[PDB]
RNA sequence: GGCAUUGCCGCGAAGCUACCAUCCGCUGGAUUAUGGCUGAACGCCUCUAAGUCAGAAUCCAUGCUAGAACGCGGUGAUGCUCCACACAAAGAUGGAUACGAAUAAGGCGUCCUUGUGGCGUCGCUGAACCAUAGCAGGCUAGCAACGGUGCACUUGGCGGAAAGGCCUUGGGUGCUUGCUGGCGAAUUGCAAUGUCAGCGUGGGGAUAAAUCAUUUGUAUACGACUUAGAUGUACAACGGGGUAUUGUAAGCGCUGAGAUUAAGCCUUUGUUGUCUGAUUUG
C-alpha cells in the first residue's frame, strides 16, 4: 500500500488531534476556527440538487450519508502562544473560575477516591478584589502572535454517559488581538453553539482514530485524514421534526422508533454529512474548516433535501413514524 | 510595474505605446508581453498575426 | 430437547465483511532544456560573463501520519511536620568590557538647510579600557570633597528568543588610597597551594494523589487503552416499556401469534441491592 503512512502501529491516543489551521485574518470578525463532533450512526438520504451540466441536475438522487452529535460546548480559559524560532510556546492557561463537574472529572484518573481539592488554591485566589488575570492576560495582549481558547464538552448532555468531559483548544480568526482575547475573556464561563460556527454547503473536515479490530503490523486504530465533507444538514437540538425537509413536511425524530442502534436520542445539533466519517461507531471526531478558500462552482452549490431517514435501522429499515406505522399496522394482537 | 506608461495608442489602429526610464523595465515588461503570447503545439507561421514591438526608441526627439 | 462433529429446507437480527455498496483523496515555491530582458567581453551583436523575467510528471515548501520512550513550554494539587544521624550554617583567584552595516569603505566630533552634504579627525591592534596600596589586607588621628563605593531597606520603568537581567529613585549603614597621621606583623626559622569553592539519609505523623484490584467497552493474545464505582438522572438487575429477530406456538377458528432480545439495541417516574479493600509516591 502507500508509503504515505508510517510507521505502522496504532494511533496512541483515543482522541485524535489537530494537526492544522486556517491561517488568519486581521480585517475579520473574532471567529472560531474549527470543531469536535461525535459520531453518532449512519444513515441514507434522497434528495435532489443544483448541478448545471452534470448528469444528475435536477434529478432526484439517492445516498448513504453519516450523522454527528454535536452538543452545544462551553469555554473556560484562553492561551496565547508566542513564536520562537524553535516553535510556539504557551504562556499561561487560564480560566472560568468556575469550572464544571466534568473538566474536575479530566484531573483525575480515580475520581472517587480522591479529595477534590483541585482548584481550591487557583479558582478560589481568583475571588477578590481582582487582578487575578490582569497581569498574565494583558502580558497576552502585549506578546503572543496567536491565540488559542480552551474548549470542553458537556457529555452529561450525551446520551453515552462517562462524566467526563474532553479538553481541546481552538484558535480564533479575528485580529488586533485585543478583541482576540477579549472576546474569549467574555467568553469565559460561557459556551457557544453551533450557529455563528458553520452553516451549510461549507466544506469542513471530521477525522479521528478508526475502529480497533485486532492482532494477526496492527490493523486499524490509527486517526486518519478525509477531508472534503459537504454539511448537508446543520441540525439544531431543539429542533422539532429532525428531520423536516424541503419536501417531507411530516413529523419525525431523526433518532428512530426504539432508538439509535446501541443509542438514546438525540439532544443537541447535529451535522449530517455525505461519505464516511472515520472510526467506529460512538466517536469523537474532528472538525477542521477548509483551511484555505476553496471558492468554485463545486462547493458554492446548494443543497435540497428529499426525504430524512428516520426508520429505524436495527434489522431490516421499515416503517418511519408510529403514528404512520400503526396506521399500516392496524390493530395489533391485543392493540385496539 | 510602476515606471510604465502604458497607452493605447490613437492615430494608429492594433498598436500600443509602452514608455518610460528604464531600458530594463520597459523592454522587460515588452518582452513579457510578447511571450505570453506563446503559439506551440501547431503551425508555427500558420498565423503570423502576434504580437510585436514595432517601435524602439526615445521619447525626444529631438534630443 | 439429544446425537446425527454447529441435524438439513427455510428466517434471521447482530458481529464481521464486498470495486459485489458508498465517500474521499493536497497548493505554492525553487528549478533544467526553451524563449528572452539588459549589456560587455567584442567600438557589430549576443539570454551571460555581473545582473537578470517566465517555466517541469522534479526538489522544497503547502497539506497528511507518527512525535525524540536521556527533545521542550503552559498551568492543576499537596510537598509539610517529629525523632535518630550525615554534607554544609573535564577544572575559578581582578573585570565575559554589549550599535549596526560595508570592507573598491566606516566611526567619532562638529558646521549649517539636513544632506547620499561641509569641515576636522580616527584606525595601520585588546599591548586597549576600566579596576588595582592597607594582617589575604589590622587597629586608630585628622585635612580637604558631598564624591566613589558596599549592604539592606526602596521608588520607578524596561526585558518573554532561554525573559530571571538591567537601569533607576529615595534614606540609613560601612568603606575609603584624593591628602597627612600614629600602633600591630617576626619564631611559619632560606621553597616545597599553604588557604580563603540550608544539605540527604529512615522511621513516624498529616496532604494530595497514583496504582493494583473491580466493573465497563469504543480496545485488546498477553499487554495496553477508554468509562463507572463518595449517596447519585452513581451503579447493577427485574419489570414497566420502545424498535426489531422470529413465522402462528401447550392446549379448547382461539393467534402476523409464539420463543429470544445486548451478553458488541434503546428510555428507564417503579421495584430489589451495592457504595470502599490493599500497595506505593510526592
Amino acid at each position: 500500500g502507500h508509503l504515505g503512512f508510517l510507521p505502522r502501529k496504532r494511533a496512541a491516543s483515543i482522541r485524535a488531534r489537530v494537526k492544522a489551521f486556517p491561517k488568519d485574518d486581521r480585517s475579520k470578525p473574532v471567529a472560531l476556527t474549527s470543531f469536535l463532533g461525535y459520531k453518532a450512526g449512519m444513515t441514507t438520504i434522497v434528495r435532489d440538487l443544483d448541478r448545471p451540466g452534470s448528469k444528475f441536475h435536477k434529478r432526484e438522487v439517492v445516498e448513504a450519508v453519516t450523522v454527528v452529535d454535536t452538543p452545544p460546548v462551553v469555554v473556560v480559559g484562553v492561551v496565547g502562544y508566542v513564536e520562537t524560532p524553535r516553535g510556539l510556546r504557551s504562556l499561561t492557561t487560564v480560566w472560568a473560575e468556575h469550572l464544571s463537574d466534568e473538566v474536575k472529572r479530566r484531573f483525575y484518573k480515580n475520581w472517587y477516591k480522591s479529595k477534590k481539592k483541585a482548584f481550591t488554591k487557583y479558582s478560589a485566589k481568583y475571588a477578590q478584589d481582582g487582578a487575578g488575570i490582569e497581569r498574565e492576560l494583558a502580558r497576552i495582549k502585549k506578546y503572543a502572535s496567536v491565540v488559542r481558547v480552551l474548549v470542553h464538552t458537556q457529555i452529561r448532555k450525551t446520551p453515552l454517559a462517562q462524566k467526563k468531559a474532553h479538553l481541546a483548544e481552538i484558535q480564533l480568526n479575528g485580529g488586533s488581538i485585543s478583541e482576540k482575547v477579549d472576546w474569549a475573556r467574555e467568553h469565559f464561563e460561557k459556551t457557544v453553539a453551533v450557529d455563528s460556527v458553520f452553516e451549510q454547503n461549507e466544506m469542513i473536515d471530521a477525522i479521528a482514530v478508526t475502529k480497533g479490530h485486532g492482532f494477526e503490523g496492527q490493523r486499524g486504530y490509527h486517526s486518519r485524514t478525509s477531508i472534503n465533507h459537504k454539511i448537508y444538514r446543520v441540525g439544531k437540538g431543539d429542533d422539532e421534526a429532525n428531520g423536516a425537509t424541503s419536501f417531507d413536511r411530516t413529523k419525525k425524530t431523526i433518532t428512530p422508533m426504539g432508538g439509535f442502534v446501541h443509542y438514546g436520542e438525540i439532544k443537541n445539533d447535529f451535522i449530517m454529512v455525505k461519505g464516511c466519517i472515520p472510526g467506529n461507531r460512538k466517536r469523537i471526531v474532528t472538525l477542521r474548516k477548509s483551511l484555505y478558500t476553496n471558492t468554485s462552482r463545486k462547493a458554492l452549490e446548494e443543497v435540497s433535501l428529499k426525504w430524512i431517514d428516520t426508520a429505524s435501522k436495527f434489522g431490516k429499515g421499515r416503517f418511519q413514524t408510529p403514528a404512520e406505522k400503526h396506521a399500516f399496522m392496524g390493530t395489533l394482537k391485543k392493540d385496539l | 510595474r510602476d515606471g510604465v506608461t502604458i497607452e493605447f495608442s490613437t492615430n494608429v489602429k492594433d498598436e500600443i505605446v509602452l514608455s518610460g526610464n528604464s531600458v530594463e523595465d520597459v523592454s522587460q515588461n515588452a518582452a513579457d508581453l510578447q511571450q505570453i503570447c506563446r503559439v506551440r503545439n501547431k503551425d508555427i507561421r500558420k498565423f503570423l498575426d502576434g504580437i510585436y514591438v514595432s517601435h524602439k526608441g526615445f521619447i525626444t526627439e529631438d534630443l
